């Protein structure tokens, strides 16, 4: 649970969301990963990256062995019809063609196999990075490990291959606010410290970014920045001060 | 130049997104990250006034809100400056397009340089099979067709060879193109130098 | 070819014309005196859209560059070639089979293969305003699933017994190319050694092999489908099971 | 054509190599710009702070 409340604090959502939200962040994890097993457990593969390697390699291997015959010239592609059908000398050309003619097959398939090869090392390069930010760590970079905020990832084997599950964090349903820069109390100027000031319609909050959690405006949350001449759009509005009740 | 190519059996396929709709993907882009922010490419855009978006970038590089909001007409000033300046360097003799330019080139020389390869002999007494056909009896004209043959056939091979490390080295920079797309554009990002030079 | 009228001025001493790719693209007339061009009427291959046999048996043709008046025998000109057997229809959804320059097919309503201009998406609006801000209230958790090749098999070729045979002529003439055969099997080598690297650098980067707890106590979240179960005879939790049965 | 089919397997290769690099270029294309599904308008009002 603590794990997960620096996870969310990771993105910006404050930890007490998590802390009152927990039972249905669980269920929520639960039923995304019923509904991945049930995804794979069905005809929908999706496991199209893991099997055109298989198939691209047996089908090189295939050709490559069907090659095996065609004359390329000579009277036949049987290596031992060309000896006994003919003497050493006359069959000298016969069996050349034949030679030339496999030489060619096979480094075509040695180059196309290079090839492949590269271009499996520059994925297995991706998948490593992947591993290592992703799995070991939350990263920030934006839809390197998911669809959206990232919180964590578990990886799983696969035949040839590997496969991230990405937990992710998506903001789901939303509501209109009348936003300012800032707030001209005194002369001065209060600016958000870490969030962002909005109004239901009477009164005015600050808030965080991430999730609708409306608070009062005192001297903590806000910080000010001289007089209020120059900011594009301030409004006026009270800054609570919690000091001077309980001294007074 | 085209269709002289063409009439060899090179043909020339047209790319399956027409232009006007990649013009609207890269509109569609821009209007979302100008209206919303980066909260369009994780979940759903939820509108932002944009000055408060800038003042949540400037907060994003260690500088406080209340620098933008208090040198607003001078950071706007700054940027319409700077747009001019980059049509200005774009709207002249300037060719600065020469990773566009290559690839094309490259292509066209790879194309030109096939196509010109069924002009030699290599070997046969001509460069024509019809005229080899029509002036040589089937026997005896097998031996000059089969020379034909395997050169046309190895110059392909090389063609072919060529297009293929061509086309991962296109790849390989699609996908770093994609990368910067992913995070420079639907977010602001804080690895240096990937996504400009300075603070993003 | 196609001999048509020509607009080219030779000089009287000239007979053929030729391109930038030197080949004849102008004739003279031996008996007239008449300067004619020809085009050639090598035109384009053919490709046929199949919404899958298991769907339904009928078919759409597509020839790739024809002005659709050369065809032999519901004939419809796009930008690609010439669509025969298909309606072209006023609507505009996702794209199911590509056609190429923004048109694509799909089997639709009794019913028929319709080739409409596909789509970009589900076009909206946002309420953009100087003082409007969109604050979410409630979250979802999301689990993706990510793919990624590693690995491809190893594979290893001795040339002398495919080239060859069981034959020691053919070597003796293989003998007079010498380094063909271990040019290759060090391309081969370097490729499985490369392979078996790429495994290892993706998956071991862990120096201990760390032990789950016999007691499952993890705030709420249940994580018994994606660790291992000590009931199979491997140890592969049940995801990886679901997943070593879809790759053939 | 009858000599050529002497070297059975060549000429599929060839095609199915440029075919696997057309479609590349296809997902490539795909890959990079179509990162939304929806299609953004902006509203024909322009006061973006400046």
């Amino acid at each position: 649970a603590m794990q997960m409340a620096y996870r969310f604090n990771g993105i910006g959502v404050t930890q007490n969301v998590l802390y009152e939200n927990q039972k249905l962040i669980a269920n929520q994890f639960n039923s995304a990963i019923g509904k991945i097993q049930d995804s794979l457990s069905s005809t929908a593969s999706a496991l199209g990256k893991l099997q055109d390697v298989v198939n691209q390699n047996a089908q090189a291997l295939n050709t490559l062995v069907k090659q095996l015959s065609s004359n390329f010239g000579a009277i036949s592609s049987v290596l031992n019809d060309i000896l006994s059908r003919l003497d050493p000398p006359e069959a000298e050309v016969q069996i050349d063609r034949l030679i030339t003619g496999r030489l060619q097959s096979l480094q075509t398939y040695v180059t196309q196999q290079l090839i492949r090869a590269a271009e499996i090392r520059a994925s297995a390069n991706l998948a490593a990075t992947k591993m290592s930010e992703c799995v070991l760590g939350q990263s920030k970079r934006v839809d390197f490990c998911g669809k959206g905020y990232h919180l964590m990832s578990f990886p799983q084997s696969a035949p040839h291959g590997v496969v991230f599950l990405h937990v992710t964090y998506v903001p789901a349903q939303e509501k209109n606010f009348t936003t300012a820069p800032a707030i001209c109390h005194d002369g001065k100027a209060h600016f958000p410290r870490e969030g962002v000031f909005v109004s239901n319609g009477t009164h005015w909050f600050v808030t965080q970014r991430n999730f609708y959690e409306p608070q009062i405006i005192t001297t903590d949350n806000t910080f000010v920045s001289g007089n209020c001449d120059v900011v594009i759009g301030i409004v006026n509005n009270t800054v609570y001060d919690p000091l001077q009740p309980e001294l007074d | 130049l085209i269709c002289a190519q063409k009439f060899n059996g090179l043909t020339v396929l047209p790319p399956l997104l027409t232009d006007e709709m990649i013009a609207q993907y890269t509109s569609a882009l821009l209007a979302g990250t100008i209206t919303s922010g980066w909260t369009f490419g994780a979940g759903a855009a939820l509108q932002i006034p944009f000055a408060m978006q800038m003042a949540y970038r400037f907060n994003g590089i260690g500088v406080t809100q209340n620098v933008l909001y208090e040198n607003q007409k001078l950071i706007a000033n700054q940027f319409n400056s700077a747009i001019g300046k980059i049509q200005d360097s774009l709207s002249s003799t300037a060719s600065a397009l020469g990773k566009l330019q290559d690839v094309v080139n490259q292509n066209a020389q790879a194309l030109n340089t096939l196509v010109k390869q069924l002009s030699s002999n290599f070997g046969a007494i001509s460069s024509v099979l019809n005229d080899i056909l029509s002036r040589l009896d089937p026997p005896e004209a097998e031996v000059q067709i089969d020379r034909l043959i395997t050169g046309r056939l190895q110059s392909l091979q090389t063609y072919v060879t060529q297009q293929l490390i061509r086309a991962a080295e296109i790849r390989a920079s699609a996908n770093l193109a994609a990368t910067k797309m992913s995070e420079c554009v639907l977010g602001q990002s804080k690895r240096v130098d990937f996504c400009g030079k300075g603070y993003h | 070819g196609v001999l048509t009228e020509s607009n080219k001025k030779f000089l009287p001493f000239q007979q053929f014309g030729r391109d930038i790719a030197d080949t004849t693209d102008a004739v003279r007339d031996p008996q007239t005196l008449e300067i004619l061009d020809i085009t050639p009427c090598s035109f384009g291959g053919v490709s046929v859209i199949t919404p899958g046999t298991n769907t339904s048996n009928q078919v759409a043709v597509l020839y790739q560059d024809v002005n659709c008046t050369e065809v032999p025998v519901n004939v419809f000109q796009t930008r690609a070639g010439c669509l025969i057997g298909a309606e072209h229809v006023n609507n505009s959804y996702e794209c199911d089979i590509p056609i190429g320059a923004g048109i694509c097919a799909s089997y639709q309503t009794s019913q028929s293969i319709i080739a409409y201009t596909m789509s970009l998406g589900a076009e909206n609006s946002v309420a953009y305003s100087n003082n409007s801000i969109a604050i979410p209230t409630n979250f979802t958790i999301s689990v993706t699933t990510e793919i990624l090749p590693v690995s491809m098999t190893k594979t290893s070729v001795d040339c002398t017994m495919y080239i060859c045979g069981d034959s020691t002529e053919c070597s003796n003439l293989l003998l007079q190319y010498g380094s063909f055969c271990t040019q290759l099997n060090r391309a081969l080598t370097g490729i499985a050694v490369e392979q078996d690297k790429n495994t290892q650098e993706v998956f071991a980067q862990v120096k201990q092999i760390y032990k789950t707890p016999p007691i499952k106590d993890f705030g709420g979240f249940n994580f018994s489908q994606i660790l291992p179960d000590p009931s199979k005879p491997s140890k592969r939790s049940f995801i990886e099971d679901l997943l070593f049965n879809k790759v053939t």
